[PDB]
């Protein structure tokens, strides 16, 4: 599917089955795409999980996952926002009358959106610079940092 | 005119699919008794997976057992009282949630490439499992040349909870390699996923 | 070996025979209790206590930081 | 002016917060003891002699108080809760249900 | 606000009538059992299963009475008579004198 | 082949479960009770029983013709 | 000692030892007497007994006795009066401070002295005439009616 | 200015030499208490025989054992207190009387004489014994022959307790024969008076 990074460029890549996004000390987001007709290279994507990681007295680990038709307002253990109960560090709400839903992580300046479009699913995702280049080496398979690997570019 | 709600309605929670819900109604005579021919209904869903539609029980007692529950899942319930035909609106929805299991499925889209710039490495990705039945505590990945190879004869790599990419350097050129992923949670170790064969370049 | 709930009265009788006065030794027999927990599960003189504790818990009555600290990045995947 | 009987009573686990531990029964017909312990009663037993020279003693002087309604004969009762597995454990409580009154 | 306690009490039996027929002693200290039997204390036993359930109940509904304090432990004391012919009989009674007080 | 009080409470008990209405009763209990009267002899429930009867025989309370019938003759042993 | 009988008539008789007086239904009256002087045949009375015998429902069972220097106004159980509280059917008195008693049998009409003279005793009674003759026969040595056997009389 | 006496003043026999008295001082606190340098001076006395004097006894308890009485006799009983230089007149007396003994002497005065015109027949006179113990229901009359026959060949003659004179007919003439009698009461048989020996002519 069609990619752009943090660093403002665009890529369509094939990217076929699970692909991290982003895999920091904050924050994991992974998809699964799959082709958008059989035998083709062009993709699009019917899984996206997140995962907030834990921050210490802000919120426990939360887990938003999401596939083409079942797109909740919620997180997996049916909570819909992360630990205490007069901070809404962490919530998630529903939009456009349940079309797309948005994830605001107010503790580490992140929002993320899920979308359905047809049989598929879009992400978006806006985060702070710093805490978005947190990320250990080695660590390096991030396709919002890096791009996708030339091998699995559409564009030669 | 219209009949009070039940109040004052609580879970219990008494294990990964079960919890009790009681409740009080102000209209009957206190501490305690039941006399006439009126029920209660009692409702009850969660938000996962999108759109689920309300569960129903009758009960003529001011409790109920719900069973058959998703674990770790947060459940909501509520109570209306009928008595021939005037009936309640709703009560206080009241909240719940489910005890952990251990995970019953295994992780799934597992997918591996080589990477790039060095190809005696190789990245795993997958997604969680869907019956994780609990927040996931690490994963464990398998991995041999011999498909066959009796599963403790493995290699075996721990890795964390929170990530669903992890890398394997050091391996052969021109090698099938084969693949199995596993999660664990709190109450332990969940089922294996198939092994996804992989050949280095 | 098992329930440890008879320590936990004992103590707290103990120290009330000697405002939140009852309170201090309200929360330490609720902390005991607790301790013991697990051991305590078939306990019918556990769980009465627990209750009998949050009772007198009753009368008298005892017992920025988060958000993000200056400009943002944005990644997408996006279908058409 | 009632004298000492046993009397119903049933205890609701709902009512009393025991239901989220006792997955069976609901509640159980403990029963109780209570009416007062005079001159002939405390005499007629089950009592002890004891409860026999309080009585007498009340009798002469009421700044000390007459015998005290109280079972004399319990039996147990089986109830089921949860092990840390959420398997189920049946348990026999003695002392449950009051099968007789006495003074004492 | 008392709470279960043993507390004196001999007992005189010329002031009770019985010194035509005990030759001896004078009287004994038999004691006496008093008191409230709170949240706690009846916990704390000696206190059988009942009393606990009755107290908790009590506490949800205070039309049910708390358990009341007795004695639960009683030793024997001998005393003197005369028989048909005014030879004496030592006589052992069981459950004279409260050595415990509890809740039931 | 002992002191049979315990049958004078019993009755008197069943009498009373059913003006001078206990006091009937009451009688009949003390009579019964001075029957066993000397078999229970050293026995504390009979002697409780006994001043407990008459405690209530207190509350309600309960429970010419020698003279000679016309002359004298006299006789006497005398001194000096 | 000296006597008179009920048929009015003296005599003086030995007498010496223990010797009815009266021995019938209702009484009995019995006497020690001893020589006045040693080796004499004159005698005087240093004992004497009575029993007033069971009335039914009117006296039970008393008696008196009495002797040199021991004159008492009860009878030897101690008592002052025969049976019912309300009926002085039998009594007892003290007289001329002391010196003699009296009893009053009303129940048989039967009035008794006791008197002290110097070291001996006197006695006399009075008596309803059926009741004095009630005794049965064979119980006829009564001095009192008969009189003392001839052998013992010192006047021949 | 004046004490007042103690009241309630009660018997209870305990045995034939043995009665105990109890009181109450309406002086002291109820129900009860003894706590200062007080005390009890109590006096007892009987009608037998002429003019005994009172016995008395110091205590300092609301109780007192009389001890050494005779039996089957009434004894009156009262109380007074003194407190340092205070004294009280005496109670109220109470009467109280010791059960019966077995007699314990034998019957007195054993006189015997033949009846006047009928030689054959002897007469017995006697009196009571002096420590009857009690009423006598009866006498037993002994007679032989041979003063040193065993008792129990001797020949036995029942008498009523209320008669001191009896008759024996039937005898031989010209022969010594030997008496002794024995008194009853409702406890048992007292001693035998000694043999008082007799001539018919
Ligand atoms: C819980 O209890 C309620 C209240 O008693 C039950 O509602 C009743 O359910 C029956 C079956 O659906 C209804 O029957 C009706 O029958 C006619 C034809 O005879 C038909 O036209 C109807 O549309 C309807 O099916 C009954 O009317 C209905 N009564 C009320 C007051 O709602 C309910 O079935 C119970 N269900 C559960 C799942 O606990
Ligand atoms: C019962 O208790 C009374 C009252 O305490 C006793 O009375 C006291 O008895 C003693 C001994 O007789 C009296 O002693 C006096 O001593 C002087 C010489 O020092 C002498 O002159 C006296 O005539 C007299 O003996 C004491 O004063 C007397 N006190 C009173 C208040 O009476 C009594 O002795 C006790 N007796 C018995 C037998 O229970």
């Amino acid at each position: 599917p069609h990619l752009r990074t943090f660093k403002d460029n665009f890529q369509t890549c094939k990217v076929e089955g699970a692909w991290p996004l982003i895999d920091n000390n904050y924050l994991s987001v992974q998809v699964t795409n799959v082709p958008v007709v059989p035998g083709s290279s062009a993709t699009a994507t019917n899984k996206i999980t997140i995962i907030f990681k834990a921050h210490h007295g802000c919120t426990d680990q939360k887990v938003y996952q999401a596939v083409t038709d079942d797109l909740p307002a919620a997180f997996v253990d049916g909570t819909t926002s992360g630990g205490d109960s007069d901070a809404k560090s962490l919530r998630i709400v529903e939009r456009e009358s349940g079309h797309y839903v948005e994830m605001h992580a107010r503790y580490i300046g992140t929002t993320v959106f899920v979308r359905q479009v047809g049989r598929y699913l879009t992400l978006a995702i806006r985060m702070p610079e710093d805490l978005a280049m947190s990320y250990e080496e080695s660590q390096d398979l991030q396709l919002c940092v890096n791009g996708c690997p030339l091998s699995e570019r559409i564009d030669d | 005119t219209p009949m009070m709600p039940p109040v004052g309605v609580q879970a219990s929670i008494l294990s990964h699919d079960t919890i009790r819900i009681t409740w009080a109604d102000n209209s009957l005579p206190k501490h305690q008794k039941i006399t006439d021919s009126r029920y209660y209904t009692v409702r009850w869903k969660t938000n996962i997976p999108a759109n689920t539609k309300y569960k129903n029980a009758n009960a003529t007692t001011l409790s109920y057992l719900v069973t058959g529950l998703k674990p770790n899942t947060l459940y909501e319930f509520s109570v209306m009282v009928t008595k021939g035909r005037r009936s309640s609106t709703w009560s206080m929805t009241a909240h719940g949630a489910t005890f952990e299991l251990v995970p019953t499925s295994p992780p799934k889209d597992v997918t591996v490439v080589s990477k790039e710039g060095k190809p005696r490495t190789i990245i795993v990705n997958w997604q969680p499992p869907s019956e994780a039945n609990g927040k996931i505590t690490g994963y464990i990945i398998y991995y041999s040349t011999d498909v066959n190879a009796e599963i403790h004869d493995w290699v075996i790599e721990p890795v964390v909870g929170n990530r669903l990419t992890h890398q394997i350097q050091e391996l052969t050129l021109d090698t099938p390699y084969y693949f199995k992923i596993q999660a664990r949670n709190s109450k332990g170790m969940g089922p294996m996923s198939e092994a996804v064969q992989f050949r280095t370049p | 070996a098992q329930c440890r709930i008879q320590k936990c009265t004992t103590d707290f009788v103990s120290l009330t025979s000697h405002d939140s006065e009852f309170c201090k030794a309200l929360r330490a027999y609720a902390g005991c209790t607790q301790r013991t927990s697990k051991a305590c599960r078939g306990n019918l003189v556990y769980h009465s206590a627990v209750l009998g504790i949050s009772d007198l818990m009753s009368q008298r009555n005892c017992s920025d930081p988060c958000n993000y600290h200056p400009s943002y990045l944005f990644c997408g995947l996006f279908g058409d | 002016k009632s004298s000492c009987k046993r009397h119903p009573l049933y205890v609701d686990f709902s009512d009393v917060g025991w239901n989220d531990w006792i997955v069976a029964p609901p509640g159980y017909h403990a029963f109780y003891c209570h009416g007062e312990c005079p001159f002939p009663l405390a005499d007629h037993l089950n009592s002890t002699n004891h409860a026999i020279v309080q009585t007498l003693v009340n009798s002469v002087n009421s700044k000390i108080p007459k015998a005290c309604c109280v079972p004399t004969e319990l039996s147990a009762i089986s109830m089921l809760y949860l092990d840390e597995n959420e398997k189920v454990v049946l348990k026999n409580y003695q002392d449950m249900v009051v099968e007789g009154c006495g003074c004492r």
